[PDB]
């Protein structure tokens, strides 16, 4: 059969990922521009929300050295690839869990619907990649919203998960933080309530 | 905004290290037990950020000046980023981090007894050029002992992060140095089942890129998922 | 005083590097043109100094303490000194010197641009024990550019001097590190015609002698000319 | 035939040899006890002398990074192998050439006569080993004295050099420095007047 | 005027023939006894002449017309000039000279009894094209006896001169012909120590470039020192 | 390590180099445009000088078949690579030694000062490449002028030559020829007073 | 790298381990001197305690053929290596679980404090080695005491265990048996509440 050049093999980010990708967290001086966790400026169109969560290992212990990357559509279900700090909204962000509490947060807006390759609309979602010590190759997951039940029910992606039970592991629980709309998304890497991870 | 016009070659998950690799202790409790759920590629996965407009500092890629002179072996780390088809990946973001000459990281959590170097930070970033080329100027890191087995030592390495054209292509990996005897012994290295794949992570001494009487050079090419256009979709 | 009780096995001048090795530029003008004159061994040649009563400092063999901590890869360099008969050479003077982590020597004449290390001198000495064992604690030296060809780099190495039982056994050499890619490209290494001889100059990684969470170890054994008693003279 | 373990191969001492064996010269602080160029204490028995010389390359240029080691008998023609800074006399010494003028010096006494393996007396002499950058394996030579002509004529060693003219290269020239008996011994590594080097 | 923007890969002096190769008798008295002094590259060494404007005659490269028809095997000698990186060297000067079909040279000092050819001069020049290609039309030269050993014969060869981008790249060599049994016996050829280096001087029969019922063709590619941009200088 | 394509190996120019590179000397007809020994036209700015010299072998015998190539800056210390016979000055030229007397000549202007890679000025010099029968790979040298003693003392290149005595081999001796300013530059390939050759 | 002789590979003790190492249990006659479960004689200095416990497999089932070896310091924190049945205290003992109930017992004293290699004190502990059928290579653990909470919190060994909850697995629960101070130490080879096992 035809064989292409082989992709460079992945390796764990390690415990010190911060020094390279989350300068503040490493407890180091930052540069002029840094890719961080505030995707939308207060003047960005759409519903502003606060996202937060913890990450658990197979023992139910918090993963305090995790690093996440996010990719989402704006409010109009549009992907803004030209990254720029000046932008009112950027489709890409980065976050990390506290070496203490071990919670991560992101400041953004609820993404609008986009359609799949077949033209069927997917429910509003946020694409996440998880990195950390002990993770050889990063994990892909998607965040869904509990207040989008009707849409969620129809999701061509969500509908691919054989067992309905597992689909729930993907739905973020709406709440409020300091009177602001917040959504909680806990990631269970292994065991009870293991979060669905994807391959693509 | 971005658009869905590309497809990416499915990753070979037997080439990359598996999730559960017992000798690397932490993978035990940090690897899923259920199978990954395969999904078709959509715009969500086939697009990603372009950092063409990021405001890069003048010494962003020069660890020798970005943090006096660091103590240690002065070297250039350069190479190219191509896809599986052999096509260059221009204007892509490449980030790196490493420990100093003694194997000490400039991180709170690093309690190794080798001292910190006042002139050394250990972080760099570089956007590939039109030809997919990147380069960094740094000092060769030292091996580091870690709590895995009772006498485990990570071979000298530099951590790398590459964006590529989509989130489907983003990758994190490590660069090792040609001939380092610790390579064959490391459990993280060994997380990779095929020895051929291991070779892919080894930077080669490049006397041709060296600055005489100044610094040596290492060549490290990177291959990301091959990109193709959709057809009969 | 010393006595003429031993004979030393004749040196193999095809094993050791020859005087004239043109790729090593300086050897050109510093090599005799006449043949060496062979002479029978006498008391003059079969005796030498014994350094058993030299008053060594407590840190003479520890380069980490003898000059804060030096920056670089902490390693122990240990081995044994035996004769060609395989017999240990006890109470013998072993001296060493080397550059710092960055390849800079603490010498006036050294103008390399890599900086000096405030906490590193680079000299050590050790008297082998009863069993011919010696050891040093130091940091691994860096490669150094030198004015030979336009882009010549010495592999990381440690200079060694060994006395032995007589002036007939006295030797000066260099230690190289296992797997260093610069090894095969060095004109000084290449003064040794036989690749098997080169192998003897390579120190091997010694995980067994390492101090977990602290330092690595390298093993380097040295063989001095074989010593035998006189017979039928 | 019978093969023994091979001897560890020699390597040049290099340009910075001083750092390890001639601390002062390197311009570095010395240790409590250093092996140097004063073999005899002023109160040592025998004829006190000062030895000096230069070392030349094949081009007739001074070798200013040369390192030398000496081994000689005491005034009674005795080898004192137990090295001690307390001794009035040590058989072993070290010297090096000035990075400027390029001249070495030694403070010792004239060695007494020693017999060869066959019982034949050798003329008074000092054994020398020369090390340096561009010297892959050290050179062995002997220093003889111009005022011991009678002895020299009968030295079993000197007598092994085929060409009488080559023997002259080993004879030090008596002089005086500050009213002290001195002997000049220049070393020509290569070319016109090349010094006899030995193998043993 | 010319600018100091490039660096040239340092020459491999064990690849090229040495100066002193005793079998080639003339080399003995014409080879330096001192080592070459290495010097950093400067504008003086990294620049060189550009001959794009030299006024070439119409048959500069056709030895068949540039001097009746010469007698001998009619051949096209074509190829490409590239650097070590494989980059083409456009508009570079390629000069060649050779003997006639009989091995006679049109030079006063040539006393060989083989006659001159009234229609043959034996000189050509060609400026490489946009792609690094050159071509000459000539007749295959004949071997030539020469006063070296008592029965020395040079294989059939064409002398070549190539400018390149700088004085650092300028080279003079010789082309030999595929299968010539004289090759291995030639002391000038043997000036080169590596058999693989020898291979590089052998032109290959190129039936694809030949003109049927007219002339055959030989292929000869030339590789000049690799050219790079300066970095972190 | 990384290995590039190897460079095509050099071969001697041989005794008949003239037919290819110095048509006149071969005693053959020349083409309309030849690259020769007249770098400057009478109307060229700078100090017009004549260069001459002889080439000697290790025996002290004249090398009557040498071929030389020169590269030099104009009077302003500028390298003029655009070769044209129409130019008043060309930075490049060629010359050869006569089969008789065995002397070569060049007609040029004294070159201006050029700075090395580090911004340090080099004394006025002419880059020379020597080719000939018996020379496997061409010899690179530099011609400096005796009347630039002040500049010469500070040349970073001249200064790389370890032994001062060797530096003198590179200095051409100012004279006059037919009331014109000339410099004599003899090349000694081997032996007594061997000329320094460079590698770069 | 340097390779030494490889250590002899381990093999499970198998089910009949008792015949060789726990004579009584095999239900076979004993020899005059047997190494058993009584480390202290009634007249041994220190606080006399009873140690007892069960061993569980991954299914929560009792392991009734296990064999255990214990190493501990005396009341003064001293290791007594010269094993003798005459001794008032032996630092080394052996025990096994009953083919019925499946409980082991040890008769000893509360060990004194010993310092680590760095000179830091370790909380009182008993070193345990576990062998049995199904165990290819023996399991190493440590038994700590709940009534030593203060010492425990500062143990350089206990502190190496990343997760606090895991540390608990190593603490024996103080009780009383027939009015005697006893501590219960249950081992869970696998799953829920899996005891920490060491490598050294
Ligand atoms: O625990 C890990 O995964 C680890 C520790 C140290 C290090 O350098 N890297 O790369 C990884
Ligand atoms: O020129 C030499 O001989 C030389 C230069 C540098 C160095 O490190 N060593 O060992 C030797
Ligand atoms: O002496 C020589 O170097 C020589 C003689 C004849 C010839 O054809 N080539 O090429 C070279
Ligand atoms: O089940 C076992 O592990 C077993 C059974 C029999 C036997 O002889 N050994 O050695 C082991
Ligand atoms: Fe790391
Ligand atoms: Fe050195
Ligand atoms: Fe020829
Ligand atoms: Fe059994």
């Amino acid at each position: 059969p035809i064989e292409l050049l082989p992709e460079t093999p992945s390796q764990t980010a390690g415990p010190y990922v911060h020094i390279g990708l989350a300068l503040e967290a490493a407890g180091n001086p930052t540069r002029d521009q840094e890719i961080w966790n505030r995707l939308a400026k207060p003047d960005a169109p759409g519903e502003h929300i606060l996202l937060l969560g913890q990450v658990y290992d197979g023992n139910g212990h918090l993963v305090r050295d995790s690093f996440l990357e996010v990719w989402q559509a704006d409010a109009n279900g549009e992907y803004q690839d030209a990254y720029n700090l000046e932008n009112a909204f950027n489709s890409f962000g980065r976050t990390a869990t506290t070496f203490d509490a071990g919670e991560w947060t992101l400041h953004t807006v609820k993404p609008g619907v986009v359609n799949n390759a077949a033209g069927v609309p997917m429910a509003p979602h946020i694409n996440i990649s998880l990195f950390a010590r002990g993770i050889n190759i990063h994990l892909h997951t998607r965040l869904y919203f509990d207040d989008e039940a009707q849409a969620n029910a129809k999701c061509p992606v969500l509908n691919l998960i054989e067992q309905p039970q597992r689909r729930e592991t993907l739905i973020a629980k709406r709440c409020e933080v300091d009177g602001k709309t917040a959504y909680r998304f806990d990631i269970r890497i292994q065991g009870e309530g293991e979060t669905v991870f994807f391959d693509f | 905004p971005a658009q869905d016009n590309s497809r990416f070659v499915i990753r070979d998950r037997n080439w990359h290290p598996k999730a559960l690799t017992p000798d690397y202790k932490t993978s035990i409790a940090r690897s899923p037990r259920q199978a990954l759920v395969s999904i078709p590629q959509s715009i969500s996965e086939t697009t990603g950020p372009n950092f063409s407009h990021l405001g890069f500092g003048a010494h962003d890629h020069d660890l020798l000046l970005n943090f006096g002179l660091p103590i240690g072996e002065r070297i250039i780390v350069a190479g190219r980023v191509v896809d599986q088809y052999g096509k260059p990946v221009p204007n892509t973001l490449v980030e790196m981090w490493q420990a100093n000459a003694g194997g000490r990281y400039r991180h709170k959590n690093d309690r190794y007894l080798a001292p910190l170097d006042p002139n050394f930070g250990g972080v760099g970033r570089c956007l590939t050029d039109s030809d997919g080329y990147y380069s960094f100027r740094t000092i060769k890191p030292g091996p580091y002992p870690w709590r895995n087995g009772p006498n485990d030592w990570r071979p000298a390495h530099i951590h790398f992060g590459i964006s590529g054209p989509s989130i489907a292509t983003k990758l994190i990996t490590q660069l090792y140095f040609e001939g380092d005897p610790l390579i064959p012994m490391c459990p993280i290295v060994k997380s990779i089942a095929n020895p051929e794949a291991v070779q892919q992570l080894i930077a080669k001494l490049d006397m041709n890129n060296a600055n005489p009487m100044d610094c040596l050079a290492y060549r490290f090419d990177i291959v990301l998922r091959g990109q193709r256009k959709t057809h009969f979709e």
